């Protein structure tokens, strides 16, 4: 599934590219956070920084990181293609991930999936016939107490429903972001009832302590 | 208490994690080297 | 002795499940962080290990390790190689919602726990690995680190005593195998993310060649409270052998699925109905119940109505106890399709060291898809039992076993639905 | 034939589909199946008499 | 000269005499008559190897890809 | 003093610490079937073939990379030993294409010899077996990426001896490819010495490719020329 | 099942069915099969010298 080079345009290094020296100060901070003698531990956060700079990551960034961090570049390509954060097919801004595995399928995933499908038009895994909207489905993301979830770039959406699908994507295509918390009430992982957890405001060290 | 006492996270930008990592760059324990700077030194 | 677990307040361990007074070190000091901890830290390592082995804390993480024995294996003298405490802040086993809640609400008690762990067994610094999908709560932990460093209460010469200790938080990039024990370690080490062999233990070579240990967020978050709270009273919770307090993550076809805090032992019907909603339409409506999440065989109606929730009880009931993902499923869904989606998860996240998990998860993907469509004769399903007994314990990691167990539970309890499914599709093919 | 593909070569459908049949076919017709060491004799009642093979 | 085959004037080209020792080899060669050249037997020297030696904090064996 | 008692099926032998199960069995005369081990290369537990049973051991371990404690006893003919090897053999021969005629190592395979002497016969898995596109690693080494059993012996050889370090694994799970990511050719020293190391017929010789077959060639001692090492 | 002429087949609307895989030399008991292969001018493995010694064939 395109895991070899494929020297397309906006590729075939050196595609012209350069960082910010403020980001080089970040790189020096992360290498400061690691023990010397095993300097190659900075590959994942530095390469995450390269993704947060340039949306889908190209290859000249990886070649520059391999030049800086004194590693042979094939290890950098291994760590690049090994994960799903690091996408090399060209993507855009709104990176919709629909999470669906065990409770998310079991609580109407395909209603949400066909809602996204007939709202965006294009098929899953693909993108729109312009930029900035890439739709993929993914594995578990940790909203297991909720509906099958909608992840946009470092933001969650929980407890959805098809009318909320329509309203959220109306504001997204219009350029408005709602609160990235849950929906259908329950502002945390809550039982929606009348406080089935603790009721009294707790004390702490007033009751049981030891060796104080 | 009937109000979500988070939502100080609600205003996150892109560079917040790495900017915090740069903001805590000081008073560090030296993270000690062992001879070399890399195994392919 | 107690009546096999029935939790009541004023006697919990850790608070702030959802939306409490604030999120601040002021509120953490109101709840009870940083209370007289210097006398706990500055005392002696064997006393901490004795408090562990007296309270009977069980090693969490979905597996069931012994706590104090491993942390006493961590007692090599400090040579010219430091010692690391790797906090596994991940969530595997879909159904989980385990430590997302902790690291969103109460990070400062994890600071308590990692400091107690580093001073406890002789460590030097803690490296936290959080999953890459956790930007919000990881940055909340970052702001908590900035608070604790503006106060400066941990770091060089923490707690006013001569013992430096630092915590370095590293985010992930997305894999189930990052949530493992040793591919965790070599995701920290900047390699590609793949495990090591088990006969080199973390007691000799862990993080780069430092004798390290891997700790769960449940055990870290309980760990200072074990010492400072009631000793041999944490052993008085639930069953005496496996004693503890734990989350319970009830998702599935219930009214408002969520997570709760309880003790160790509980009847499962009391857990499902009397603490978190209840089964939509009736208790007898559901098709099946799975505890554990993904690493656990299934439980039918007549077993889930009565069996108390304990590790050895579930093991001799042929199941694991994972990270409290105790979910249900109604008869309106295709449970074979649910198992096949789990096998699709196993195919999407597995590495390629071991030949058998790779090849077996490929065979189980294609054959469980065929059982969703009901293709062959039941010689195929006993062949699936053959391969599922072939894989077990022939791996490096536990993902091969975790791919073995749901297929095993399916064969052990849901024979006739598969028989009728394959006969239906045989008569439709003809 | 016998129920052992390491003794007899398989037939055409297994040869054209299954992997283990082709591996057994190929090494059975290059090397032949390995035989444990032994100095045996048998004899049959051929119409000429005691036909012995040693 | 008709097929390009390798016609040889050699009876003694395809022989292979299978022995178990070296002294009996010398004895058979002196017994039947001809001369001979002798190679030794060069067993593999066992070397210490370990996965816990493949990993190290302060030694320069680093696979960096596993 | 560093003389460790292990029993091969009951028979005693003295073994240095750090040396594995396999060097003990090579000391007594046994071999264990193996792929990702090689006696003059690095050690990892990838290929899973070398599984073995110890008396009083409910956990079957890979005998390539085990530190040997004092006083073992090793079963090399037991029940679940052969069961585990036949299972793993049925696993390895599923994603391998029917190419044993057109393979160049047909006389000198390893899957073939171990599938005779240690494998099952009546296979399963009626439909599947994906295939992987190749790319030329150079002009001198013919490359088919399909027959790779992903044993990771070429990779560690490159990483520890060749130093070129352009040969890694991409992808995950089933979909793992071996070799080059950036389609760059491999022309360094000892690039011909990967046809002796690849235990299956994946990375084979380009100029030799289809001119002979191993069971028809008689061998003769010779000395290396155009060097000074021999 | 009678065994005479020792012919060769080719593909249905196609070229030479042989590969030069040499199993027929490996099983030919009088060694009448003489095969020296060459790959052709495109790369797919084929032959040069294919010889059935009919004076030696034992059918
Ligand atoms: C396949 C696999 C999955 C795992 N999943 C998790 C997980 O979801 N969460 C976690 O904290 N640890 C997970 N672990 C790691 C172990 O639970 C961890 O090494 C162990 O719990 C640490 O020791 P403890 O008993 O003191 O917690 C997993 C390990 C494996 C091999
Ligand atoms: S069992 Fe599979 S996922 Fe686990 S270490 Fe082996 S190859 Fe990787
Ligand atoms: S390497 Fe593969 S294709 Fe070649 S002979 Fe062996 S099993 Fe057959
Ligand atoms: S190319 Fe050969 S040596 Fe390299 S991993 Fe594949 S089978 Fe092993
Ligand atoms: S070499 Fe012989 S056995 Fe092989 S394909 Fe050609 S004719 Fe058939
Ligand atoms: S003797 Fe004739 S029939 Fe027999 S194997 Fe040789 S060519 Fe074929
Ligand atoms: S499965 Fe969707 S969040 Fe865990
Ligand atoms: S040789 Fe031990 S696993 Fe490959």
């Amino acid at each position: 599934a395109l895991f070899v080079h494929r020297d397309t345009p906006k590729n075939n290094p050196e595609t012209p590219f350069d960082f910010t020296p403020e980001n080089y100060k970040r790189i020096e901070a992360i290498v400061k956070n690691y023990p010397e003698g095993h300097k190659a531990a900075a590959v994942l956060p530095v390469l995450d920084l390269a993704q947060r700079q340039n949306g889908w990551l190209p290859i000249s960034a990886m070649n520059k990181v391999a030049e800086i961090l004194q590693v042979p570049p094939m290890r950098v390509y291994e760590v690049a293609t090994f994960y799903t954060m690091y996408n090399r097919k060209p993507v855009g801004k709104y990176h919709i991930q629909v999470c669906t595995t065990t409770p998310c399928m079991l609580r109407n995933s395909d209603s949400i999936l066909e809602a996204i499908q007939k709202k965006l038009g294009i098929k899953v895994g693909e993108t729109t016939p312009d930029k900035l909207f890439t739709l993929i489905e993914v594995e578990c993301l940790g909203a297991c107490v909720n509906a099958p979830m909608v992840q946009i770039n470092d933001n969650y959406y929980e407890d959805l429903t098809p009318k909320d699908i329509e309203e959220i994507i109306d504001e997204l295509k219009a350029g408005k972001i709602p609160k990235p918390g849950p929906r259908s009430g329950r502002f945390s992982c809550e039982p929606a009832g009348g406080l089935t957890s603790l009721t009294e405001p707790p004390k702490g060290p007033g009751f049981g302590v030891q060796a104080g | 208490n009937t109000t979500y006492k988070n939502l100080q996270h609600h205003d996150y930008s892109t560079y917040t994690f790495l900017d915090l990592n740069l903001d805590l760059s000081k008073f560090r324990m030296p993270q000690p080297s062992s001879g070399r700077e890399s195994p392919r030194h | 002795k107690t009546s096999f677990g029935s939790l009541k307040d004023e006697d919990r361990i850790f608070t702030n499940l959802y939306g409490r007074h604030d999120w601040r070190l002021k509120g953490a000091q109101s709840r009870g962080d940083w209370y007289k901890t210097k006398e706990i830290l500055l005392k002696g390592p064997d006393w901490i290990l004795g408090e562990v082995k007296t309270s009977g804390l069980r090693g969490r993480g979905g597996a069931g390790f012994p706590t104090g024995l491993k942390w006493s294996f961590m007692n090599k003298p400090s040579d010219g190689r430091p010692k690391y405490l790797v906090v596994n802040a991940d969530e595997g086993e879909p159904g989980t919602c385990k430590d997302r809640e902790i690291i969103r609400h109460d990070p400062h008690k994890l600071v308590e726990g990692c400091l107690v762990g580093g001073r406890a067994m002789g460590a030097r610094a803690a490296y936290i690995y959080i999953r890459g999908e956790f930007y919000n709560e990881a940055s909340n932990l970052q702001v908590a680190i900035r608070e604790a460093y503006e106060a400066g209460l941990i770091g060089k010469n923490a707690c006013g005593s001569g013992y430096d200790f630092d915590v370095f938080v590293v985010r992930g990039a997305g894999a189930y195998i990052c949530g493992e024990e040793t591919a965790l370690i070599e995701s920290i080490e900047g390699k590609q993310g793949k495990p090591r062999l088990k006969p080199p233990f973390p007691a000799d070579v862990g993080v780069f060649g430092c004798p390290t240990t891997v700790a769960n967020v449940e055990t870290v978050a309980v760990s200072p409270t074990i010492c400072r709270r009631g000793g041999a009273w944490f052993a008085s919770f639930g069953r005496e052998r496996n004693s503890g307090t734990k989350l319970f993550n009830i998702s599935g076809h219930v009214n408002n699925p969520c997570t709760v805090e309880e003790e160790m032992s509980v009847p499962l019907k009391e857990l499902i109905e009397k603490h978190a909603g209840g089964v939509t339409g009736g208790w007898d409506n559901l098709l099946a119940v799975i505890p554990g999440g993904s690493s656990t065989p299934l439980i039918p109606k007549s077993v889930c109505e009565t069996v108390l929730m304990d590790f050895d009880a579930l093991i001799q009931a042929q199941t694991g106890l994972g990270t409290a993902a105790v979910i249900v499923m109604d008869r309106s869904t295709d449970i074979v399709k649910a198992i096949a989606r789990l096998i699709e998860f196993y195919k999407h996240e597995s590495c390629g060291q071991c030949t058998p998990c790779r090849e077996g998860v490929d065979w189980m993907n294609k054959v469980m898809a065929r059982f969703v469509r009901g293709d062959a004769r039941p010689a195929e399903i006993d062949s699936l039992w053959e391969i599922s007994k072939q894989i077990e314990g022939h791996t490096i990691c536990a993902l091969g076993d975790g791919a073995a167990w749901p297929v095993q539970g399916l064969i052990r309890h849901f024979r006739p639905e598969l028989e009728e499914r394959m006969q239906r599709f045989a008569q439709q093919h003809q | 034939k016998v129920d052992d593909a390491k003794v007899s070569p398989p037939k055409r459908a297994e040869m054209k589909t299954s992997m283990e049949s082709l591996i057994h076919h190929f090494k059975l017709y290059t090397e032949g199946y390995q035989v444990p060491p032994g100095a045996t004799y048998t004899a049959i009642e051929a119409p000429k008499g005691e036909f012995g093979v040693y | 000269p008709l097929m390009g085959w390798a016609s040889t004037a050699d009876p003694l080209s395809n022989l292979v005499l299978t022995f178990s020792t070296k002294e009996d080899a010398i004895a058979f060669a002196e017994k039947n008559g001809w001369s001979y050249d002798v190679e030794e037997r060069k067993v593999p020297k066992p070397k210490s190897k370990s996965y816990g030696a493949n990993f190290s904090w302060n030694k320069r064996t680093r696979v960096s890809t596993k | 003093s560093n003389l460790i008692e292990v029993f091969v099926d009951g028979q005693s032998v003295m073994v240095e610490p750090g040396t594995t199960v396999l060097q003990a069995c090579e000391k007594v005369g046994m071999q264990i079937p193996r792929f990702c081990y090689h006696e003059r290369l690095s050690v990892a537990g990838n290929c899973r073939m070398c599984l073995v049973e110890i008396e009083k051991a409910p956990k079957v371990v890979a005998a390539c990379a085990m530190p040997v404690m004092k006083g073992w006893n090793i079963l090399t003919n037991s029940e679940k030993t052969k069961k585990a090897r036949e299972g793993v053999m049925e696993f390895l021969l599923a994603n391998h294409p029917l190419d044993c005629p057109i393979c160049d190592q047909g006389g000198e395979c390893d899957l073939q010899d171990q599938s005779m002497m240690f494998g099952s016969d009546r296979s399963r898995f009626l439909e599947g077996k994906r295939a992987v596109e190749d790319k030329n690693i150079g002009p001198l080494v013919k490359t088919i990426m399909t027959r790779c059993i992903q044993c990771t012996r070429c990779i560690r050889f490159a990483s520890e001896i060749a130093g070129v370090d352009d040969l890694g694994t991409t992808g995950r799970g089933n979909d793992m490819q071996v070799g080059t990511y950036i389609e760059k050719m491999f022309m360094s020293e000892l690039s011909g010495n990967i046809i002796d190391i690849c235990p299956v017929g994946a990375l084979t010789s380009k100029p030799y490719a289809f001119t002979a077959r191993p069971w028809e060639t008689r061998k003769t001692e010779s000395i290396d020329v155009m060097d000074a090492v021999g | 099942r009678f065994r005479g002429e020792h012919a060769l087949r080719r593909y249905p609307s196609g070229e030479e069915r042989c590969i030069a895989c040499k199993l027929c030399e490996a099983v030919c008991p009088a060694q009448a099969i003489t095969i020296e292969a060459e790959p052709r001018a495109d790369g797919s493995r084929r032959t040069t010298r294919y010889d059935i010694d009919m004076t030696k064939c034992i059918y």
